[PDB]
C-alpha cells in the first residue's frame, strides 16, 4: 500500500481564498509557531543536574574495563587468549608464563583504551568471566599515557568496582 | 602582600576561564553526533556557561569529535593554529585518543595528538554524552589549578 | 519551570530603570522641583531668558512674581 | 530520592566536603560515588545498598577513590612482563 | 505534572491541545530497575532425542 | 550636574546588555526546552560577568591583511552610536529634548551600516566581504520602509518630536490606529537589527558568523554590544511609538514602569521569534522587503496622509 | 554553476580490514559506517552473511530486528529533519526531538547494553534477549511520540519561512532521479513508487501493514512530508511489531555459527568447543558472493 503526501486541493470558494488571504496577510500561520514555542517555555525542562544527579542507565552497561577475581580472589583469568583474538582492534595484549603454584597465569594483560571500542566481546569471549567491562564512565585523563591499562591497572580497577559488577553480572548472567 | 593581590586576580580570571569557555565540536564522525546529544535538553551544555559557537576564532575550547584522517590532518591542524590563546582540545573518543578502531588502518593518523596538543583525552567509542560533559568538568578542574599570574610573578 | 528566568528579567528591569529615574530627578533637583522647561520654538526661550534676567539671580527656574509689583 | 519528580531528577546527590584528604567543597566531580551506590544513583537498580548491602570481599577496595588524573598519584603505565634476553655476563679477573 | 492548572491552561492554549495527557518526560508509569530474573527458552532443536546434525 | 546624568545612562545600559546575553540564553534555551546558565552563580545571574572579562582576557588578534586603524574605527563608530541612540529617548523627560528626534533617531541609526561596510572590507576575505556586502545589503533595504512607517505614523502624532509621541497617546495606545503598520514596523526593526528570520547577515550555520567570522576578543564585544543596545533601543523606540503610556508630571515613575515592563515585553517577542522561524534568504530578503512590504507601506502612508484631511483631525504641530 | 562535492576528509580503511577481520569481528564496522543509523547497518550484514550461511533466524529474533530496525528508522528520520532545521534556521524542533532520541537511546543501552553502536544484530539473529518490561517503556514511549511528530509539522510544515527555503528546491525527475542511482526517499520524494521494505520484503517486513509516502512533487518539499509520514509509519510498524512479538529464542539453534548459552558454556563440552573456535576462528561462510539489499532510513 502507499498514500500521497502532497496532493492538495485548494478550494477555489469565495470563503476559502478569504483563509488563504488572510493567512499571507495576518501572520496566522507564523502566529501558530510563537504559541507553540511558548507553550513548550511554559512546561518544565528536562536537564538533569551532572553531576549531582547522572543519566539512566542498565544493569547491561558496557564501561571501563576490570579483570575480576573468584570468591577466594584468585584472579579468574587463565590466559585462554579468547579475548584478543576474537577483540576487533587488537587493543588486548598478554604473554602467559609458569607460575611458581603451576596455576599458571598471565605476567601481560594490557587493553589500551584508545585502540579499545567497548563491544563487550571480550567478556562473551571469557569462559570464566574474567574480563567484564564496569558501569564506571568517568575515566577520562589528560595524558594519552594513562590510557593504555595494564594487568596492574585492570586488577586494581577491578577491586574497586567489584561491589558493583558482581551484582551486575548476577542480574543480567540469566540474559546472557 | 602582592602575592595574596595576585592570587585574587588570578582566581578573577581563572573563575570565567572555567565558566565562560565555548566549544567548537569539530564534527568528524559518530563521536560527533553525541556531542550534539549532549547539546540536547537532556545535558544542556549551557547550563553550565558554555555555548556551541562556530567561527573558530571565538571558541576557547576545540573538540576533535571522530576519527580523524590525512585528508583531514593539515586542514585540522590550521584550525588549531589561529584558534586564539587560551586554546584547549578535547580528545572525544577512541578513533581520536589513539586511532581507536581505525589504528591499522593506511588513511588514519593513530591518535589526534600526533597533530595538536590534546589537553584532555576522554575515552569512549562513542563516550556516552554525560562522560564527556565529565570531561569538560574535568577541563574547569584543570583550569582551575592554574599559576599564570603566580608564575609570571616569579618570573 | 519559568521562575527562574525573573530574576535575569527584574535585574533587566532594574537597569533600564535607572536612566529614567535620573534624568527625572535631576531635571527636578536642579531646576528647583519644577521640570525642565522646554524650548522648542524661539518664544519659549526668549520667555525663559526673561525669566532668567528678572529672576534678579540669573537663574531661569527661580520663579519670583506677586511679591516684587508695587 | 524524591519518587514525584521525573524519571532521572527523581534520585540525586549533593557531594561532600572531605573526600579522601581533598578539599572537594567548590569543586565537584561525578567519581567520588562509592561502587555500591554508584549502582543505585545511575537506577541500574532502584533499591539503595542500605536495604540490599553488596557481598563482602577480602580485596574489595575498602576506601574508593577519585579520578586521579592531574595529580600525583596518577597512573603511568609500564610493562608488566620481566626482561627475556639477557647479556653474556663479562667474567673477570685474568686475561690470556 | 507540578504545574498548577493556571499554566497548565497556557500550554494547553497556546499549543491548541492538552499536554497532560503525554509528556516528553517519564514519571511512574516506566517499569522499575529490578525485575525479576527470567527464563530464556531453550532451542527447537534441543531436544535429545533424534537430533542428528546430519539433517 | 549634567555629566553625572550621562554616566547614568550610558553605564546602566552597559550592565543591561550584559544581562541580555543571560537572559536570552536561557530563554532561548527554555524553548528548546533546556535550561539555560544557571551554574555560574544563582541563576546563571554571574555569567554576563563571567562572559565578560574572559572574552577581555583574550587577546584581539589582527588578521594579517588587516588595516589596523581601519579594522579599529569601526567598533568605535558601532558601539557609539548605539549608545547615542538613547539621548533622544522621552524617558520621563527626554535627556536631549530634540524637536527633531526622530530624524535625529533615523539619521543614526541609518549610519550604523558603516560599521558592517568597514568592518568586512577591514578583515579582508572572501567570506567576511560576501557576508558584509550582502549584510548591508539587507541593511539598505529595509530603512526606506522605516522612514516611510514614521512618516505615515508620526502624521497624526503633529512632528518629529519624540516628546509630543506622549500626549497623542494619552488616551488610547497608538497601535489601535495603525496597527497595520505596527506590524510592518515591527518586522522592519528585526531586519535592521538581523536577527532571525533576518539573520543571513549573520547566519551562524551558513554564513559562520557573518561579518564576526573572524571578529575576536576584544573589539567583538564592540558589535555584540551594539547589537544588543540596539535591540534593547529599537523595542525602546516601539515601545513609545506605538504602545505609550501616560505621563502623570507629579509622578514620572510610573509612565516609567509602563514604558519599561513594554520594552522587556517587546524584547521578549523578539528572541521569542528568533526561537521559532527558521532562517530567511538573501532573495527572498529582498523579494519580501521590496515586493509584498514597500507597496503595502505606500498605500498605507497614503492612507494616513489624508485620513487627517479626512476627518478634519490634523494635529497640532507643536 | 558546478559543485565539486569534496569528499574522502574522514575516508577509513574499512573495507579494506574486513579482509582481515573475522565475520563477527567485521560486525562493529557497520554500526560506524552509516553511524547514525545502528542497527540498519548491521540488520544488512546479519541478512548478507546468513544468507550465504542458509541459515535462517528464529522468529523471535526476526521480530526483533524489524522492532529495532523501524525504532533505528525513528533515530534516523529524527536526526536527517532536525539538522536540517538547524542549519535552515529554526533550532527549537531540534532540541525537542533531541530529548525523544534519548529515549530510544536510552532503549538501546538497556537491551545491547551501549547507547550508539549496539553491535546488536548478529549473523543468526541478535546477541541477547530484551529486559523483561523493556517492551512496556517503548510502549509509554509509542504512545507520546505522535504528539512529538506533531510539534514538527506544526512548527515547521506550514510555516512560509521553511516552505520557501524548500519549496520547488532541488527538484529531480524520476528518470534522472533513479538513472543517478538514487535510492530509498530519493526516489519516493519523486513519486517514484518502489520501496525494498514493500516490493522485496525481508525479514517480517512482509507481516506487517504501512504505506509507503510517495511524493508527488519530487522538490525537498515533497521528501519533508514523506519523511515525517515515514516517522507515521514507523509508529504503525512498533505497534504491529509490539502486539505481535511472539516467544522463542534469540538465535539460531546452531552452534557452528551462534555462540552457545553461558550456561551451556559451562556444562557441555560440545559448546565450549564451538564457543571456542567461534570466538578464535570464526564460522566458515561458505564460499561464494551475494549483494544483499536492505531499506536503510538513509
Ligand atoms: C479602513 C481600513 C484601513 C486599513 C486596512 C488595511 C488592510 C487590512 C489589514 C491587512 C493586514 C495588515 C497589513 C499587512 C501586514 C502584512 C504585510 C505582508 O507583506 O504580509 C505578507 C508577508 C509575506 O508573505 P508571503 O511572502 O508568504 O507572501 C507574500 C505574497 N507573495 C507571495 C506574492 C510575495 O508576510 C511576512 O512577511 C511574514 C512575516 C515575516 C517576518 C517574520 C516574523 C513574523 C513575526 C510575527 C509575530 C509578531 C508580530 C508583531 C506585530 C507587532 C507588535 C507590536
Ligand atoms: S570490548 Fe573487549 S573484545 Fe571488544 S575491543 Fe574492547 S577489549 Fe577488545
Ligand atoms: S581474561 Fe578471560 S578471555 Fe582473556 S585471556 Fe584471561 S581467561 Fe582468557
Ligand atoms: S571512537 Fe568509536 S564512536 Fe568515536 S568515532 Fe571512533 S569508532 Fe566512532
Amino acid at each position: 500500500t502507499y498514500k500521497f503526501v502532497n496532493m492538495r486541493e485548494p478550494s477555489m470558494d469565495m470563503k476559502s481564498v478569504t483563509d488563504r488571504a488572510a493567512q499571507t496577510l495576518l501572520w496566522t500561520e507564523l502566529v501558530r509557531g510563537l504559541g507553540m514555542t511558548l507553550s513548550y517555555l511554559f512546561r518544565e525542562p528536562a536537564t538533569i543536574n551532572y553531576p549531582f544527579e547522572k543519566g539512566p542507565l542498565s544493569p547491561r552497561f558496557r564501561g571501563e574495563h576490570a579483570l575480576r577475581r573468584y570468591p577466594s580472589g584468585e584472579e579468574r583469568c587463565i590466559a585462554c587468549k579468547l579475548c584478543e583474538a576474537v577483540c576487533p582492534a587488537q587493543a588486548i595484549t598478554i604473554e602467559a608464563e609458569p607460575r611458581a603454584d603451576g596455576s599458571r597465569r598471565t605476567t601481560r594483560y594490557d587493553i589500551d583504551m584508545t585502540k579499545c571500542i567497548y563491544c563487550g566481546f571480550c567478556q562473551e569471549a571469557c569462559p570464566v568471566d574474567a574480563i567484564v567491562e564496569g558501569p564506571n564512565f568517568e575515566f577520562s585523563t589528560e595524558t594519552h599515557e594513562e590510557l593504555l591499562y595494564n594487568k596492574e591497572k585492570l586488577l586494581n580497577n577491578g577491586d574497586k568496582w567489584e561491589a558493583e559488577i558482581a551484582a551486575n553480572i548476577q542480574a543480567d548472567y540469566l540474559y546472557r | 602582600r602582592g602575592e595574596y593581590v595576585v592570587a585574587k586576580l588570578d582566581d578573577l580570571v581563572n573563575w570565567a576561564r572555567r565558566s565562560s569557555l565555548w566549544p567548537m565540536t569539530f564534527g568528524l564522525a559518530c563521536c560527533a553526533v553525541e556531542m550534539m546529544h549532549m547539546a540536547a535538553p537532556r545535558y544542556d551544555m549551557d547550563r553550565f556557561g558554555v555555548v556551541f559557537r562556530a567561527s573558530p576564532r571565538q571558541s576557547d575550547v576545540m573538540i576533535v569529535a571522530g576519527t580523524l584522517t590525512n585528508k583531514m590532518a593539515p586542514a585540522l591542524r590550521k584550525v588549531y593554529d589561529q584558534m586564539p590563546e587560551p586554546r584547549y582540545v578535547v580528545s572525544m573518543g577512541s578513533c581520536a585518543n589513539g586511532g581507536g578502531y581505525y589504528h591499522y588502518s593506511y588513511s588514519v593518523v593513530r591518535g589526534c595528538d600526533r597533530i595538536v596538543p590534546v589537553d584532555i583525552y576522554v575515552p569512549g567509542c562513542p563516550p556516552t554524552a554525560e562522560a564527556l560533559l565529565y570531561g569538560i568538568l574535568q577541563l574547569q578542574r584543570k583550569i582551575k589549578r592554574e599559576k599564570r599570574l603566580r608564575i609570571w610573578y616569579r618570573r | 519551570m519559568w521562575f527562574e528566568i525573573l530574576p535575569g528579567i527584574a535585574v533587566m528591569a532594574a537597569c533600564l530603570f535607572i536612566p529614567g529615574m535620573a534624568t527625572a530627578h535631576i531635571h527636578k533637583f536642579t531646576n528647583g522641583g519644577k521640570e525642565k522647561r522646554v524650548a522648542h520654538f524661539s518664544y519659549q526661550w526668549n520667555l525663559m531668558e526673561r525669566d532668567r534676567c528678572i529672576s534678579g539671580v540669573n537663574r531661569y527656574h527661580v520663579t519670583k512674581g506677586l511679591e516684587n509689583i508695587d | 530520592e524524591d519518587n514525584k519528580q521525573f524519571f532521572g531528577r527523581h534520585r540525586w546527590v549533593i557531594y561532600t566536603t572531605e573526600m579522601n584528604g581533598r578539599d572537594t567543597f567548590w569543586d565537584v566531580d561525578g567519581s567520588m560515588v562509592p561502587p555500591e551506590w554508584h549502582r543505585w544513583l545511575h537506577c541500574m537498580t532502584d533499591d539503595p545498598p542500605t536495604t540490599k548491602p553488596p557481598t563482602a570481599r577480602k580485596y574489595i577496595w575498602t576506601n574508593h577513590k577519585f579520578n586521579v588524573s592531574g595529580t600525583p598519584q596518577q597512573y603511568v603505565p609500564y610493562s608488566t612482563t620481566r626482561k627475556k634476553i639477557q647479556e653474556w655476563v663479562p667474567p673477570s679477573t685474568p686475561y690470556k | 505534572a507540578s504545574a498548577t492548572r493556571v499554566i497548565q491552561l497556557l500550554r494547553n492554549w497556546a499549543s491548541g491541545r492538552d499536554l497532560q495527557a503525554k509528556l516528553q518526560l517519564r514519571y511512574q508509569e516506566i517499569s522499575k530497575r529490578t525485575q525479576p530474573p527470567p527464563k530464556l527458552p531453550v532451542g527447537p532443536s534441543h531436544k535429545l532425542s533424534n537430533n542428528y546434525y546430519c539433517t | 550636574m549634567f555629566m553625572i546624568n550621562i554616566l547614568s545612562l550610558i553605564i546602566p545600559i552597559l550592565l543591561a546588555v550584559a544581562f541580555l546575553t543571560l537572559v536570552e540564553r536561557k530563554v532561548l534555551g527554555y524553548m528548546q526546552l533546556r535550561k539555560g546558565p544557571n551554574v555560574v552563580g544563582p541563576y546563571g545571574l554571574l555569567q554576563p560577568i563571567a562572559d565578560a572579562l574572559k572574552l577581555v582576557t583574550k587577546e584581539p588578534l589582527r588578521p594579517g591583511t588587516s588595516s589596523i586603524s581601519m579594522f579599529i574605527i569601526a567598533p568605535i563608530l558601532g558601539l557609539s552610536l548605539a549608545l547615542t541612540m538613547w539621548v533622544p529617548l522621552p524617558m520621563p523627560y527626554p535627556l536631549i529634548n530634540m524637536n527633531l528626534g526622530v530624524l535625529f533617531m533615523l539619521a543614526m541609526s541609518s549610519l550604523a551600516v558603516y560599521s558592517i561596510l568597514w568592518s568586512g572590507w577591514a578583515s579582508n576575505s572572501k567570506y567576511a566581504l560576501i557576508g558584509a556586502l550582502r549584510a548591508v545589503a539587507q541593511t539598505i533595504s529595509y530603512e526606506v520602509t522605516l522612514a516611510i512607517i514614521l512618516l505615515s505614523v508620526l502624521l497624526m502624532n503633529g512632528s518629529y518630536t519624540l516628546s509630543t509621541l506622549i500626549t497623542t497617546q494619552e488616551h488610547i495606545w497608538m497601535i489601535f490606529t495603525s496597527w497595520p503598520l505596527a506590524m510592518m514596523w515591527f518586522i522592519s526593526t528585526l531586519a535592521e537589527t538581523n536577527r532571525a528570520p533576518f539573520d543571513l547577515t549573520e547566519g551562524e550555520s551558513e554564513l559562520v558568523s557573518g561579518f564576526n567570522v573572524e571578529y575576536a576578543a576584544g573589539p567583538f564585544a564592540m558589535f555584540f554590544m551594539a547589537e544588543y543596545a540596539n535591540i534593547i533601543m529599537m523595542n525602546a523606540f516601539t515601545a513609545i511609538l506605538f504602545l505609550g503610556a501616560s505621563h502623570d508630571p507629579h509622578t514620572p515613575e510610573l509612565y516609567t514602569i509602563n514604558f519599561v515592563l513594554k520594552t522587556l515585553a517587546l524584547t521578549i517577542t523578539f528572541l521569542w521569534i528568533r526561537a521559532s522561524y527558521p532562517r530567511f534568504r538573501y532573495d527572498q530578503l529582498m523579494h519580501l522587503l521590496w515586493k509584498s512590504f514597500l507597496p503595502l507601506t505606500l498605500a498605507l502612508c497614503m492612507w494616513h496622509i489624508s485620513l487627517p484631511i479626512m476627518t478634519a483631525s490634523i494635529p497640532p504641530q507643536s | 554553476r558546478k559543485c565539486d562535492p569534496h569528499i574522502g576528509l574522514l575516508h577509513r580503511g574499512t573495507e579494506k580490514l574486513i579482509e582481515y577481520k573475522t565475520y563477527l569481528q567485521a560486525l562493529p564496522y557497520f554500526d560506524r559506517l552509516d553511524y547514525v543509523s545502528m542497527m540498519c547497518n548491521e540488520q544488512a550484514y546479519s541478512l548478507a552473511v546468513e544468507k550465504l550461511l542458509n541459515i535462517q533466524p528464529p522468529p523471535r529474533a526476526q521480530w526483533i530486528r524489524v522492532l529495532f530496525g523501524e525504532i533505528t528508522r525513528l533515530l534516523n528520520h529524527i536526526m536527517a529533519v532536525t539538522t536540517h532545521a538547524l542549519d535552515i534556521g529554526a533550532m527549537t524542533p531540534f532540541f525537542w526531538m533531541f530529548e525523544e532520541r534519548e529515549k530510544m537511546f536510552e532503549f538501546y543501552e538497556r537491551v545491547s547494553g551501549a547507547r550508539m553502536h549496539a553491535a546488536y544484530i548478529r549473523p543468526g539473529g541478535v546477541h541477547q534477549d530484551l529486559p523483561l518490561g523493556l517492551l512496556d517503556d517503548i510502549y509509554e514511549f509509542s504512545k507520546n511520540f505522535s504528539f512529538r511528530i506533531d510539534e514538527l509539522e506544526e512548527m515547521l510544515t506550514n510555516n512560509r519561512i521553511w516552505r520557501n527555503r524548500t519549496v520547488d528546491i532541488g527538484v529531480v525527475t524520476a528518470e534522472d532521479a533513479l538513472n543517478y542511482g538514487f535510492s530509498g526517499v530519493m526516489l519516493r520524494g519523486s513519486g517514484i513508487q518502489w520501496d525494498l521494505r514493500k516490493t522485496q520484503p525481508y525479514d517480517v517486513y512482509d507481516q506487517v501493514e504501512f504505506d509507503v509516502p510517495i511524493g508527488s512533487r519530487g522538490d525537498c518539499y515533497d521528501r519533508y512530508l514523506c519523511r515525517v509520514e515515514e516517522m507515521r509509519q514507523s509508529l504503525r510498524i512498533i505497534s504491529q511489531c509490539l502486539n505481535k512479538m511472539p516467544p522463542g529464542e534469540i538465535k539460531v539453534d546452531d552452534a557452528k555459527v551462534s555462540p552457545p548459552k553461558r550456561a551451556e558454556m559451562k556444562t557441555s563440552m560440545e559448546s565450549l568447543i564451538h564457543h571456542f573456535k567461534l570466538y578464535t576462528e570464526g564460522y566458515q561462510v561458505p564460499p561464494g558472493a551475494t549483494y544483499t539489499a536492505i531499506e536503510a532510513p538513509k
